[PDB]
């Protein structure tokens, strides 16, 4: 039975044992035993040719030195070190056999002195296999175990004359004080014996699949049984770096179980080092829970925290005795900042909240933008939305006022069309011209039909910042033949733009005549323009049909612009719960419900959930000044969040003949009756506990300087309770 | 995108268990030494400590605090079948003296932790014989006063519990256990209105591994709800609603890199982080990507 040695001074080197042993001495980084770690060999030697037992000394001077016990019964003391000046050079090479023959299964040494040697044996004919001698530094020290078989043995560290003595099928307490003093018990493990250092009353065995411990004191029956396992165990050992920690290996395991034997149920850990069952490891001494194990294959196996949140995003995390904090180089932090900037705040100018969102989002820039036309609008029916609205030329004659009423006011809703009946775009116009997305423009005024004005645009555009004016010189072939080899081509050919506003006009001028399928199932553009090209072109039919199918489309995805066609109502609910799936922003959605919802909207579970989740995150942060605001505006915008009357002075004795609009309050401080005529300084404070109160500005100073209830004969502190 | 700073404390046994709050002013650490010791973060960052108590006999299991909204209150676990809430008391340094005891169980004790605050005041435990029971105070201001109002068999070796995390009307009682003790080990539990008793919803089939942790992540008040096990493998899924209510189940994400098993299951205060922390020595920090995909965005080792 190979096992895994370790040098009891030097924690470098590291030993497998077989038939030629290996001495190996580790370096940072020969044999690879982890990522960064190389073992280069200090010497071979195979002394000892199908061996069965050996051990170690118990003392530096010497070092290298390893028993080298063969089968025959013969003690061979070798050591591997460059041998030049050793303590007792007559020990080395020590050739020490038995009486009779016999095969010694475990070596073990005496802790407290190393000038001894003691080993168990096979079986005698009818002699005494235990035998142990007298290192120093031709006779034996000591001899036991007559006609009796010892499968293991050690000396116990506590006491220099105190090992254990393993009959066949029992363990006899061995005292080397008086051999003729022995007690014996009856037991079935044998083998696998081990013992923690720090509990040295403490003893384990490992019996094939059943592992049992015993304690000393009560060394009549197992303490404890392990669970069974189907291989035979390899080797059982005992952690002694860490406290209450045993180690078994089963042979042909490749999973290591490790039993937490401190609670005293055992918590049992299973270490996989390898894909191969390493046939045995070895605990380091000195380093902390550390093991090496050996791999079948000639390879060296060395095998070896607290996490939390923070309301500021912000983690936590504790290794050891050692800590670690965590932080940004996300959605709470976003929504702590939009609050910093007092986003949602504005009133005036409803526009200037985009902006005060601060960060780039065509989807919240639309979503403010759509109330800042709806706003307008109301300066109720407005905020029931785009489908409630829509509820209620063969050719192309480039060159208003025709348009429904219902259609004029979608048009108006969308940005397009201004206040009043003037259908005309002169202004929207001049204000892209400003804004610098020439392209959009373009696109629009093909939408108004004005196509020498769009080539005007588009020259002018060109006279800014040479692509263009070849996108112009196609855009003069408007040409309306069925057999056209300019629509032929460039039909096709329109696919390779960048800006999709271009590719968009080149498929409506180039489309046939009224099927638009494209215009409406184009993805990449604004909605509010696609929304303004179907209300101005498609049919009746057409555009119901259209408009139903747009809003399933964004009530199903989710996106912030769907909410100009939804509306504020029920089908606006959904999509504001659809949104915060996907995001779960809830400030952005806390204002946007408060976008003057109506009486029935207002009383949605799911708005007042949210607006309730809302309230206690921005409790969380810390923000006490904040939180009010958003109470603030609940109270304005809805009479239904008016907050209670809580304090109500109605208790004692009432009476009557003296009141004010006996008493009720007393200067506990100045002993006048309150409500005479820093105004904040001038109220008076009442004590939840002590009973008591007095003015204001009197109980500052006097709980600024003294320290107790200035109620009279009286202990409770009436502000120093809370401790803010 | 995280930036690891260690925090200048020491720790004389190895940490036990940790706790926080929700204003975060103070922290509280279990160490194995079979104390207990609190330590706060300064007005300048600073983390001092200034409680230092030995709770029980043996070495601490858990250890977790209560809502800032009902005073201060903290409770441990022990291995000793024995649970103790310590409060402080400031005469001026403050003294954490023990309230009350909570030592029915015959075994030790899992874990113990509180209910959402919405309900009122209700901190249970998770025995390792698969009990777990829920203890109730009559009144706030008797702190010495706490009656169990319940009590939930699992028949499995609990390892970790986790109740309904939602404070919204329709979300109704909900209490999630694990198991450690091949089976189902997450069962969630629910205390019907009606019936005034606690009764199970449904079990996590689709694990079968030993379970480390059971927790579900804030709701925010969500549509759904999202919870994480932690096992052998770590996985995401999602519970949707439709006796107890049908739910809806998929499982949002399963990502193993840590290539072991987790010890346990943490998140993030808005629910957008969920942090866990495999055997192999790392943690590992999932975010779902803006195509509603999981993705491990934070590594740690
Ligand atoms: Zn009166
Ligand atoms: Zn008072
Ligand atoms: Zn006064
Ligand atoms: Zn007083």
């Amino acid at each position: 039975k190979p096992d895994i040695l370790w040098a009891p001074h030097h924690v470098d080197r590291f030993v497998v044992c077989d038939s030629e042993l290996s001495l190996y001495h580790v370096e940072s980084t020969s044999l690879r035993l982890s990522e960064d770690s190389a073992a280069t060999l200090l010497s071979i030697n195979s002394d000892t040719p199908y061996m069965k037992c050996v051990a170690w000394y118990l003392n530096y001077d010497p070092e290298c030195l390893l028993a080298v016990g063969q089968a025959n019964g013969r003690v061979v003391l070798t050591s591997l070190g460059q041998d030049h000046n050793s303590k007792f050079k007559d020990l080395i090479g020590k050739e020490f056999v038995p009486k009779h023959a016999r095969q010694c299964n475990t070596l073990a040494w005496n802790p407290l002195d190393s000038n001894w040697l003691a080993a168990g044996l096979d079986k005698h004919r009818a002699d005494f296999s235990v035998l142990i001698w007298d290192i120093c530094s031709t006779k034996p020290l000591y001899e036991l175990g007559q006609n009796d078989a010892c499968l293991s043995l050690c000396w116990l560290p506590r006491d220099q004359k105190l090992l254990l003595a393993g009959m066949h099928r029992n363990l006899a307490i061995f005292d080397l004080r008086n051999t003729s003093q022995k007690m014996f018990v009856n037991t079935k493990a044998v083998q696998g014996v081990t013992v923690d250092p720090y509990f040295h009353d403490r003893v384990a065995s490992f019996y094939e699949g059943q592992v049992a411990i015993w304690d000393l004191r009560k060394f009549e029956k197992p303490v404890l049984t392990l669970t069974e396992q189907p291989k035979p165990l390899t080797k059982v050992a005992w952690c002694p770096t860490r406290t209450g920690l045993l180690a078994t290996l089963t042979r042909d395991s490749n999973i290591i179980r490790l039993y937490d034997m401190q609670h005293t149920t055992i918590i049992e850990r299973s270490v996989q080092p390898c894909d191969n069952y390493i046939a045995s490891f070895a605990w380091h001494p000195t380093s902390q829970n550390r093991m090496i194990v050996v791999t079948p294959n000639r390879t060296m196996s060395d095998f070896t925290i607290s996490l939390a949140w923070s309301p500021i995003t912000s983690l936590m995390w504790a290794c050891g005795r050692h800590l670690y904090e965590c932080t940004e180089e996300d959605i709470a932090t976003k929504m702590r900042l939009r609050a910093l900037s007092r986003y949602g705040l504005d009133t005036e100018q409803v526009w200037r909240n985009h902006i005060l969102a601060g960060n780039e989002d065509p989807q919240l820039k639309s979503l403010w933008y759509t109330l800042h036309f709806m706003k307008q609008y109301t300066e109720s029916l407005v905020y029931a939305g785009i489908k409630s609205i829509v509820k209620s030329s063969s050719r192309h004659n480039w060159s208003i006022q025709n348009l429904n009423e219902e259609r004029i006011l979608a048009l108006q809703l969308c940005g397009w069309i201004k206040k009043g009946t003037d259908v005309d775009v002169g202004p929207f116009l001049n204000s892209l011209v400003q804004e610098g997305e020439w392209e959009r423009a373009a696109a629009v005024a093909l939408f108004n039909l004005d196509i020498r004005r769009a080539i005007q645009i588009l020259n002018e555009g060109a006279s800014s910042e040479l692509n263009l004016n070849v996108v112009a010189m196609a855009l003069s072939g408007y040409t309306d033949e069925k057999n056209s080899l300019w629509r032929e081509m460039c039909s096709t050919l329109r696919l390779q733009l960048n800006n999709p506003y271009l590719c968009v006009m080149f498929a409506f001028l180039t489309s046939e005549t009224g099927s638009y399928d494209g215009v409406l199932y184009e993805n990449k553009v604004a909605v509010r323009d696609r929304v303004a090209f179907a209300c101005k072109f498609l049919s009746d039919t057409q555009l119901n049909r259209y408009i139903e199918k747009l809003t399933n489309e964004m009530k199903e995805a989710g996106n912030l612009e769907g909410i100009l066609l939804t509306g504020l109502t029920k089908d606006g609910v959904d999509l504001m719960e659809s949104y915060v799936d996907r995001t779960g922003d809830v400030q952005t959605a806390s204002y946007c419900m408060l976008q003057g919802s109506p009486l029935d909207v207002l009383k949605d579970e799911r708005v007042q959930y949210w607006i309730e989740n809302y309230r206690n995150l921005l409790d969380a942060w810390r923000f006490w000044h904040k939180r009010a605001e958003f109470d603030i505006h609940r109270s304005k915008l809805d009479p239904s969040s008016k907050p209670l009357a809580q304090v109500f002075v109605s208790c004692n004795f009432c009476g009557k003949s003296i009141s004010y609009s006996k008493p009720l309050p007393r200067c506990a401080l100045c002993l006048i009756n309150m409500g005479t005529p820093a105004q904040f300084n001038n109220w008076f404070t009442w004590c939840h506990n002590c009973r008591h109160g007095g003015h204001a500005g009197h109980m500052l100073s006097w709980f600024r300087d003294h320290a107790e209830c200035p109620v009279s004969a009286c202990t409770c502190k009436c502000m120093q309770l809370d401790t803010t | 995108m995280f930036v690891a700073r260690s925090i200048a404390a020491d720790h004389k046994d190895l940490i036990h268990d940790v706790s926080f709050d929700f204003h975060g002013r103070r922290m509280a650490t279990c160490s194995s030494d079979q104390s207990v010791k609190v330590w706060d973060k300064s007005e300048s960052g600073d983390w001092h400590c200034t409680a230092s108590w030995k709770t029980h006999s043996g070495s601490v299991w858990r250890v977790t605090w209560a809502h800032p909204e009902f005073g201060q209150v903290l409770a441990s676990c022990s291995f000793d079948r024995t649970a103790a809430v310590w409060e402080e008391i400031v005469g001026g340094q403050s003294h954490w003296v023990k309230r009350t005891t909570l030592v029915d169980s015959r075994t030790s004790v899992t874990d113990v932790k509180f209910a959402p605050k919405h309900m009122g005041l209700m901190l249970a435990t998770c025995s390792a014989d698969g009990i777990v029971r829920i203890y109730e105070a009559p009144d706030v201001m008797n702190l010495s006063q706490w009656s169990l109002q319940h009590e939930i068999s699992c028949k499995l070796s609990c390892s970790c519990i986790s109740w309904n995390p939602s404070s919204s009307r329709a979300h109704s009682p909900m209490i999630a256990v694990g198991s450690d003790d091949a089976m189902a080990k997450v069962q969630i539990f629910e205390y019907n209105e009606n019936t005034r008793k606690y009764a199970k919803a449904e079990t996590l089939m689709t694990v079968t591994d030993p379970v480390h942790d059971i927790a579900f992540a804030p709701n925010l008040g969500r549509s759904f709800h999202i919870l994480a096990i932690a096992t052998k493998d770590v996985r995401i899924f999602t519970l949707k609603p439709v006796g107890p209510t049908k739910f809806e189940i998929h499982i949002v994400a399963q990502f193993d890199n840590h290539n072991s098993q987790v010890w346990r299951v943490s998140w993030n205060i808005t629910g957008t982080v969920l942090a866990s922390s495999g055997d192999d020595g790392c943690v590992r920090l999932w975010k779902a990507n803006y195509m509603d995909n999981w993705k491990c965005t934070g590594i740690l080792k």
